[PDB]
């Protein structure tokens, strides 16, 4: 009888404490459609291509759509596009945000804004000599920019402002100062959903919309208690918009950490717990310095997330079956995965980097981050098979665009954690489209059997239809 | 300068009396002049697989037909720490080979203490 | 031949049944490999019944050399199918398995053949009956008076 | 050989019953050795019918010995294949399984191929009756008459 | 013939089985093909019965010979579809699969005319018995004191 | 005083599955984790002769009948320059094995490492 | 977490034209760059215990059908002071390898060499 | 006929009344998964290693946001992650709250806060 | 168990084992059920425990 073997997601056994977890596809996309008698695919993750040179590894990137144009910030300097435009001092991750007049870059606790005639600004209080009212404006966290008003955390103390609609680098006249104050702590994160300013604290997330008040000195947003989320966000990068709401990683503060999507009013895991044990094999710090973003092509709802040692993507158009998460790496041998801050522009997604001064544009028809080769792993679920005795292994693989007969190494294990003897077959040859990758004769299945299916190419590689003849 | 030497992996133990590799034999490896035998002499050894995650395996190793050793069958890469003694033993439970010390069967002895007494 | 081992019987007998091969990437267990050989040995020795049942050239190991796997079987050339066939059709209950028609058939066939030779060798006719006369046409035994064959 | 011990024996009727072999990763149970021990004892008892059944020098336990399992059952190179398929066979129905074809064409081959050389042995054929003369051609030199000598 | 070679033999046979061929869409498998070597060699030595079986001009490989395919076989052009078509059924349960019935409808025919021509050879008649005379028709030997048959 | 112990430094390169050589087949070394048999992957070798002329040949390796390695027929010592992943062809073109990583070091030369790291 | 694989130390010597054990082989050590048959050439051989006892014995090691050296028909470990020079014969008295020096230096004399010579 | 035997709760009979009751496995959590023919497991509950040596039994526990830290009363004293930062009376259980500037601690009748200073 | 409360001989079966991967923990024979059967199936270890798949066959 020929048996079916999926593909999209493996099973195996972690060998520190012998449990059972799940083995993601390395830099394998899986793709639902009905190709032939198989009903999805998988196709490697798109290679990366120079584009640019910059001053240094990419610390942020957003699409400035008043100037309908991407901001980067590579090591010192603020580039839209291709060309520099400022400066930016500091070494960590920054805060991006962008309005009218300006683009405003939260670094170093200041909210550093540089405005589009190229005067550089920074936010502070009104001048004692005006009768404004003065804050006790400290370090600023995260910002972001609603309704042509900058609105900013401070380091750690439930306060956020917001700016003046006439002056952008001032605070509000009279009423700037506001707190969530339904929680101990936590003001994590800033951001906005609709319209709504939404704080992420620590256990807790709100919400805050415009009263629409007039007079002097009253509370321009109030809370929405109706709406609030009863948990955390990890660290100030650990959240992003992901289908119409904020995904976010949770904070100890409520448990063990996980992946959720806010639903309304609740948030809706999403990771599983193969998931959950590589998030918790981390630190609280390791988790804090994590970076949540969003990509979209041919359909592909991919919510990424980079920490120090794992680079997991999460697809929604592919996970009706369970969640749908795989890998993403540099190199051969687990390395973490190079490209960063992912944005589409023009008719392209343009990447930044995480260990050089250089910018990819994220090429669809090689499989190579920057020439270098890379490899893709296909594990297959553990099943019992007891004297089975299989044969006539047949993938189906789409054949032609390559630069060499790139071959496929091929092995079984027998126990779950260990893998045997590994085989070399020619995947696909260079322009020539009908191949029939095969395996002949595969031995006999004593107990369990699981298979490894890794490649390592330069061009793309597409995988289906995984079949035995079981006897 | 080329420092590497392209040897044979996967090394293959023989018969002691008889130029026939030792099939289904047993390999116990211990600490440095001890018999491996005991499993209180007895020191980890892991397996490298092709990920590079070392899986530490149950001490007695089978010596295939080919007298390489397997796991399941399979070959398999072993490793273990840098002094350790060797005692290999043939199906039917005879006493085939011992080696007290690996690092003293290396062709040269001059680099150990040139190494240890020198400074660098 | 590429068959000089008991080994080698083994692991084509192996090959044949489909469990085991060169280019299957699960392999056998060595204490496999080990209760095939013994049965392979318990198999000859079925066979040649201290002399007097087929004959093959069959060596058999002693114990004072440990392996039996590594031993030069010393089967003839034209031995080997049908000595593995034999051997496969045997251990196929091993692994929960059948041997396939043409495997049995092709044992049925080579053990056939093996005795063929030995069976033509044996085909003697016993001599003359201690009570036939020699006749006295035989002139030289009638003159030295062997009148009578001996027989025995 | 290296089966020399009835548990040598009893492993290899598991591992053709498929009950208790490294082929299929099970051990034997410690239980599973004195059963199939007895049962084998039983056999060759039943078989060896105080001398007058078949011959194969298997050696039967005493009462003194503590442990039966261990002992060497003393059977030579030519009879193990066939006691261990027959102890396949007999044991099968212990765990509720039925030996298969190959397992039960084996054991008859074996247990016929066991007993040939004692039938040709057992052929004799009787001395001559009570009421024959010699024939003078017998007689004419030492006038026996009416005795065959019991020679062979 | 362009058929010259065990590796021809063997892609042909494979070829008939369906395991590689150019109709369907798979290559030759370099560790099948090996195998499949070493199944025909084994098939030839046991068809000559080193040289009391079927004479076919079959030309063993030696030791020497680092490449077992390569060799011509040296067989005659009205014994290759004999061979291979007997090599595709034999090495079919290799990939746990069955020959057809065209298949081995074909190796009987040419096995049957590969033995045909031996067959008609090997078909002579006895010589006459030393004990018949030669008749006093045969004027030359009885003159020559010939008066029987040499036989022998 | 025991200074050097005697030992073949001749490598044999014999079969997985049973110990036979393997007559006449063909070594590639490349980058560790990756395909010996591509070009690109391929790393140099050299010939380490007698006296050290350390002469870099061609990539796929001849094996002798005897399970060594060859070149123009005679027996010669093979290194390279970094660790390397190893597979080994049979004589037919069948995949006999591969290693993704093996490094073991020359045990030789020691006079020159010590030159070379041991201040005056 | 291991640093080294685990290999055969001891020595086995086999024909270098085919893959069969030098059985009733013969192995001369001589001094470097030599014919080590000759007695002028030739140097004082140890044999080295499991505990580290040395004792002198003949020079003519035989290798028994193994391919392994026993001097008393048993498996030893083979030292000698100085660098040496290795002729491998086998029973037939035919040359079946020769290396001119094994390590390429001289321990001996460099052990006086590097002691006068580098820091400690 | 091979046939499979759940095992996330057994079925038994309380010999007092004879009431057919649910036994439930001991120190065994169900955790659902396709692993083989089984669509879920069986694991142990992690075991316990000792990390710290207080002041006596544990008698509250709760995760301070406001210092991103767990306060434990154990004993006769407040802990603070890892070191003592008060004292607490009574043997029972306590109720905890915090708060922007205290740890609050409601025992004996009395709300004790105990303040970052 | 053959009637949910009190239980039966005790039989003690490795199901663990140090650095081994693949055990199989069975147990062949099996006595006859009478009118009803249950099992037990105790571990007590210092090491975690991971039990799935439990079946058996009925003939």
């Amino acid at each position: 009888p020929i048996q079916q073997l999926p593909m999209m997601k493996g099973m195996g056994k972690d060998f520190k404490n012998a449990d059972y977890i799940d083995y993601l596809p390395v830099n394998m996309l899986a793709t639902p459609k009905e190709i032939l008698n198989s009903s999805g695919y998988l196709r490697s993750f798109p290679g990366i291509t120079k584009r640019y040179d910059m001053n240094g590894v990419s610390r942020g990137v957003e699409y400035n759509t008043a100037q309908n144009a991407v901001y980067r910030v590579c090591g010192g300097k603020l580039y839209k596009g291709e060309s520099e435009v400022g400066d930016v001092a500091g070494s960590g991750r920054v805060s991006m945000a962008h309005g009218r007049t300006s683009q405003a870059v939260g670094v170093n606790g200041q909210l550093v804004e540089y405005r589009y005639d190229g005067t550089v600004k920074t936010v502070s209080n009104w001048p004692a000599d005006s009768g404004f009212t003065q804050y006790e404006l400290g370090s600023v966290r995260d910002i972001t920019r609603l309704r042509g008003r900058y609105a900013w955390s401070k380091d750690g103390t439930d306060s956020w402002f917001i700016t003046d609609l006439e002056d952008e680098s001032h605070p509000d006249r009279y009423s700037a100062q506001y707190r969530a104050e339904s929680q101990p702590d936590g003001i994590i994160g800033i951001g906005t959903w609709r319209d709504f300013i939404v704080c992420f604290g620590s256990s807790t997330i709100e919400y805050f919309s415009l009263t629409g008040a007039t007079t002097a000195g009253a509370a321009l947003y109030v809370a929405q208690p109706s709406l609030m989320v009863q948990k955390g966000i990890a660290g100030t990068y650990c959240k992003t918009p992901f289908a119409d709401s904020y995904a976010f990683i949770s904070h100890p503060a409520t448990g063990a950490p996980s992946v959720y999507i806010i639903g309304s009013g609740q948030a809706s895991p999403i990771a599983t717990a193969s998931i959950e044990k590589i998030i918790r094999s981390y630190t609280a710090e390791e988790m804090a310095t994590g970076v949540m973003e969003t990509l979209r092509f041919d359909s592909h709802e991919l919510l990424i997330i980079h920490l120090p040692r794992h680079v997991l993507v999460y697809d929604a158009s592919s996970s009706q079956n369970g969640p749908q998460w795989c890998v993403l790496k540099t190199g051969l041998y687990d390395d973490v995965y190079r490209g960063v801050d992912f944005m589409y522009e023009g008719n392209q997604i343009t990447c930044g980097d995480k260990s050089e001064a250089v910018v990819g544009q994220l090429q669809f028809d090689i499989s190579s981050q920057y020439d270098k080769q890379q490899e893709h792993l296909l594990f297959t679920p553990l099943f019992k098979a007891d004297n089975a005795r299989c044969f006539d292994l047949e993938v189906e693989s789409s054949t032609g665009v390559a630069q060499y007969a790139d071959r496929l190494f091929l092995s079984a294990t027998t126990d779950g954690i260990n893998y045997g003897r590994e085989q070399m077959i020619e995947q696909n040859e260079p322009f020539v489209y009908d191949k029939r990758v095969l395996w002949k004769r595969v031995g006999r299945i004593r107990r369990l059997i699981g298979f490894k299916l890794r490649v390592i190419t330069k061009s793309p590689v597409t995988l289906s239809g995984c079949q035995i003849r079981l006897e | 300068t080329a420092n590497v030497v392209v040897s044979n992996p996967r090394p293959i133990f023989t018969e002691s009396r008889s130029f026939k590799a030792v099939a289904n034999g047993k390999i116990y490896i211990g600490q440095i002049d001890t018999d491996p035998v005991n499993p209180a002499n007895q020191i980890p050894v892991y397996i490298e697989n092709e990920d590079g995650s070392h899986v530490q395996i149950t001490q007695p190793l089978i010596i295939n037909a080919a007298g390489k050793i397997v796991y399941n069958g399979q070959l398999v890469k072993i490793v273990t720490v840098q002094g350790h003694s060797m005692a290999i033993y043939d199906a039917n439970g005879s006493q085939v080979d011992y080696i007290a010390n690996v690092l003293k069967y290396d062709p040269d002895q001059y680099s150990i203490e040139a190494d240890k007494k020198f400074k660098y | 031949m590429q068959i000089k081992t008991k080994g080698d019987l083994v692991r084509a007998a192996l090959r044949k049944l489909g469990v085991a091969s060169d280019a299957t990437l699960t392999d056998v267990e060595p204490q496999s490999m080990q209760d095939a050989v013994d049965d392979l040995e318990a198999m000859m020795a079925e066979w040649y019944q201290d002399g007097k049942g087929i004959i093959t050239g069959y060596v058999f190991s002693d114990d004072e050399n440990p392996p039996a796997e590594g031993d030069d079987h010393g089967l003839r050339s034209s031995a080997v199918s049908a000595v593995f066939h034999n051997l496969a059709c045997r251990i196929a209950p091993d692994y929960a398995l059948e041997a396939t028609a043409k495997i049995i058939a092709t044992a049925k066939y080579g053990k056939e053949l093996l005795y063929k030779q030995t069976a033509i060798s044996r085909a003697k006719r016993a001599p003359y009956p201690s009570r036939m006369p020699t006749g006295s046409g035989n002139s030289f035994a009638n003159l030295n008076e062997w009148h009578y064959f001996p027989g025995e």
